RNA sequence: AAAACUUUCAGCAACGGAUCUCUUGGCUCUCGCAUCGAUGAAGAACGCAGCGAAAUGCGAUACGUAAUGUGAAUUGCAGAAGAAUCAUCGAAUCUUUGAACGCACUGCGCCUUUGGGUUCUACCAAAGGCAUGCCUGUUUGAGUGUCAUU
RNA sequence: GCAGAUCUUGGUGGAAGUAGC
RNA sequence: AGAGCAUAGCUGUUGGGACCCGAAAGAUGGUGAACCAUCUAGUAGCUGGUUC
RNA sequence: UUUCAAUGGCCCGUCUUGAAACACGGACCAAGGAGUCUAGCAUCUAUGCGAGUGUUUGGGUGAUGAAAACCCAUCCGCGAA
RNA sequence: UUGACCUCAAAUCAGGUAGGACUACGCGCUGAACAAUAAGCGCAGGAAAAGAAAAUAACCAUGAUUCCCUCAGUAACGGUGAAGCGGGAAAAGCUCAAAUUUGAAAUCUGGCAACAUUUCUUUUGUUGUCCGAGUUGUAAUUUCAAGAAGCUGCUUUGAGUGUAGACGAUCGGUCUAAGUUCCUUGGAACAGGACGUCAGAGAGGGUGAGAACCCCGUCUUUGGUCGAUUGGAUAUGCCAUAUAAAGCGCUUUCGAAGAGUCGAGUUGUUUGCAGCUCUAAAUGGGUGGUCAUCUAAAGCUAAAUAUUGGCGAGAGACCGAUAGCGAACAAGUAGAGUGAUCGAAAGAUGAAAAGAACUUUGAAAAGAGAGUUAAAUA
């Protein structure tokens, strides 16, 4: 099986040169299994799905890694490129808008902030 | 519907756990605000005197604390309640007067510019 | 027959002539239900179906929703 | 017994378990260094500010106080100055 | 009157599943917490497990991939030697439906872009899109408008 | 704490190898 | 020259489903006069039963 | 224990009825199966204290389970009047 | 005419947002029978709602809301049935409209361009510029508790950004005492007997029968340690648009206060609310006993409170397979019904499958000789 470390060091053409050869492979297996298949062709197939998988991966990782540098420092990003959480903390007031005071209220807590105090028995 | 009451050692313990919370939050001050001392409204109790809500504006300014302040320093400030009586002004001046000798106030930092 | 299978539920309790669930109340988009349908409801209820995303989001959780890859 | 509830029974996924049952242990001091550091962990807060010498209370206290061992006129009140009190623990002098 | 037959008793064999013992279940109480969805939810359908009775898991990357951790398993078989039908989990993926959204509800389409191809103007295929109400703005054009207009 | 409730659930009989198919 | 107050138990009694099984329902909301779900443990002076 | 002999012995429950007659229920066995919990009131007994009495709304406290036990500030109820 | 403004439309224009589900608790609307009742419909959150008096009272007066106890089974009503006071839990207050910034729209969204920032390449802002919004009114200031404007002399001050450490919270790792000695029984020792050990650990579970010392754990831990993400403070460097902004004090100057509402008549629902007709005031108006109290017709707000649901957790004088959830197991499954809906029965070989090889009879199923096991009376 493929190991990912060095399945992320090689550029996306060959890394996709790589998708066919496992799927016709993958698809080999299939032919043979059904006109006769020993363990190891099971194990063959189950070793070539995830090793589809994995580089299918490093195309998806990459990809989104790329959209992801493109769309740094501009306003408005693809839906996929942004946070999901939940549909309630996407609307809930931001952090900063939650701080925004009057200056009428900046003024009382300027000049009259609640004291730090002790009482002596 | 019938009420039970087989949380009630668990709400004892929860109040509990909150003056502890709020305790540490807040760690030298009272856990409670000063309140001043009234006589209840009936012909039956004004003899007992009882805790109020909070200090009149006429107390506050016999005993020297604005009511701007007072809130800072943990005194409740009642706008409602009135002084018909010179008795209760006096009652509750002392009341203030004493909280103030016990009390430490930390100081704060202030934003200093350069000039002006 | 009088019933066919349905769009939303695929129960077969869809009206041929009026074109409406009898289960799920298609075609209309509140889902039907009654109070008085609590075994009802219990079968059709949250928790009877694969729940794939909201199993994702109190996984999600404990950790804030957090995102990123980490160090 | 809930379809729901019974769900993650019959699944083989665990349960999201949260291990946070920690009762009769008391929140721990922040705010002042000095009660941080004068601060018991195991006293209650009544018995913490008692001994450090500070006032939990201005007022009344609502119900019975423990004892663990057996013990052995408005020109006054205007013009009046009252001269600070002591400090009764070192804490308080701190 | 013996046999048979009938009755009673006992022995053995059937029948049945009581009782006893327990038990990864229920029931009740208390405590902590606040977390669904047009960024497609709940639910439904159809697929993938080498076989799995179902059930569970998962989504064409189909009983999962990446990453991290533990460190040698899996197991009814089988299978790999950072293995595991493991745990954690921040990254990717997630078929058809469903509030379900191009029109319809099987099919029929529209626009644009891309490409095919040995059939290159076009055609074809694929992809991107294409619901409604309402809010802020942008652009454009009408008016039977108010004027401005020596 | 059961012998009854044309009691509830389960098991099992005589009718009967009968009625019959 | 006050005998109460509190708790526990016993007994009686009145409410709640009220010893158990029992009487056509009616109403609300649904499904294709009918059917289904809930209110409902509805209503019983009466019937049957009620354990050493 | 079985069986024989002598003597005796009407089928149980319910309702009815002086009584029965009755009419009901009963094929057999196992398991389940019906005066319970709670609020108020009154009598009686026990227990505590007694012109008093009642800690548990709550607060304090409780390191060995802390939903227990232990402690009681202000009221309030019922009595005394 | 050009051209502004007001419209009325259009765009597969840019950025957004609503639906559905759950619904234990919560807030509205609606509603029968036997009562804000079930249902039906609408809408939320981690709580909701309520909430800083057009509130009580008649006192030596109280002082937003909510919940608990009491008042009290009382007043009142016709069996229903509160509230004021009182005792507790928790406490926090505020924002607009009505004023000329008028010596200067001082205000705001968006586009674009840079610079930052992150639970995060996903987040959130800053600065500059242009456009738009806005004078039919956006800021500062004011909210009756006041306040404005002057005057006066006292006391005051950051919506900035880093570093360091401490103290907390959350998530994931890591660290951890002592018999498997001897004898007997047994298929097995976890039993009995003997001799020992540990114990801040003698909880519980597993292991071939009752295990503190075989194993996981338990105690230490109300912590050491390693990281990750964070909160409020402290210390300190830098920056600071202060020609500014506040509190208090004093007056030969001022002081705006919410209308198809209040209220009146009348008709319905359950006094409140609703319709209909009419429709106000300015020491006025409301609610109480001449007096007292409040200041409606605009808005926000934590905590104490609730919680048969959701994510977990710990328990119990509970049930023990006709019980307990319908469901201890293929359980809302099989199955039934056109459909709405309805809806079961069913747990236990043994320590180990060692699940009966082999021979033989039979068409087969099975049987008999054997065989395994402590036991096939498993
Ligand atoms: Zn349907």
């Amino acid at each position: 099986a493929l190991k990912t470390f060095e399945l992320r060091k090689q550029s996306q053409e060959n890394l996709a040169e790589q998708l066919q050869e496992l799927r016709q492979e993958l698809a080999s297996l299939r032919v043979q299994k059904i006109a006769g298949g020993s363990g190891s062709k099971l194990s063959k197939i189950k070793t070539t799905r995830k090793d589809i998988a994995r580089i299918l991966t490093v195309i998806n990782e990459s990809n989104r890694l790329a959209a992801r540098e493109a769309y740094k420092n501009k306003k408005y990003i693809p839906l996929d490129l942004r946070q999901k959480k939940t549909r309630a903390i996407r609307r809930a007031l931001t952090p900063y808008e939650q701080s925004r005071k009057t200056l009428k209220q900046i003024k009382k807590e300027r000049y009259f902030p609640l004291r730090k105090y002790a009482l002596k028995a | 519907y019938v009420k039970t009451w087989f949380n009630q050692p668990g709400r004892k313990l929860r109040r509990r756990q909150a003056r502890q919370t709020k305790a540490a939050k807040i760690a030298p001050r009272p856990v409670e605000a000063i309140r001043p001392a009234v006589k209840p409204p009936t012909i039956r109790y004004n003899m007992k005197v009882r805790a109020g809500r909070g200090f009149t504006l006429e107390e506050l300014k016999a005993a020297g604390v604005s009511r701007r302040v007072a809130s800072t320093i943990g005194i409740p400030v009642d706008h409602r309640r009135r002084n018909r009586s010179e008795e209760s002004l006096q009652r509750n001046v002392e009341r203030i007067k004493v909280y103030l000798a016990h009390l430490i106030v930390f100081p704060r930092k202030a934003g200093q510019p350069k000039k002006g | 027959k009088s019933h066919t299978i349905c769009r939303r539920c695929g129960k077969r309790s869809f009206h041929i002539q009026k074109s409406t669930c009898a289960c799920c109340g298609y075609p209309a988009a509140k889902t039907r239900s009654y109070n008085w349908g609590a075994k009802a409801k219990r079968r059709r209820t949250t928790g009877t179906g694969r729940m794939s995303y909201l199993k994702k989001v109190h996984r999600s959780f404990k950790n804030g929703f957090r995102s990123g890859k980490p160090a | 017994a809930n379809p729901r509830q019974r769900n993650k029974q019959r699944s083989g996924k665990p349960r999201l378990t949260r291990r946070n049952a920690n009762k009769k242990a008391k929140a721990k001091i922040y705010g002042n260094f000095v009660i941080q550091q004068n601060w018991d962990k195991h006293a209650t807060l009544r018995q913490n500010y008692a001994r450090l010498g500070l006032l939990a209370t201005p007022n009344y206290v609502t119900g019975g106080v423990e004892k663990l061992y057996p013990d052995p006129t408005l020109d006054d009140v205007l013009d009046k100055e009252i001269s600070i009190a002591p400090a009764k623990t070192e804490v308080v002098r701190q």
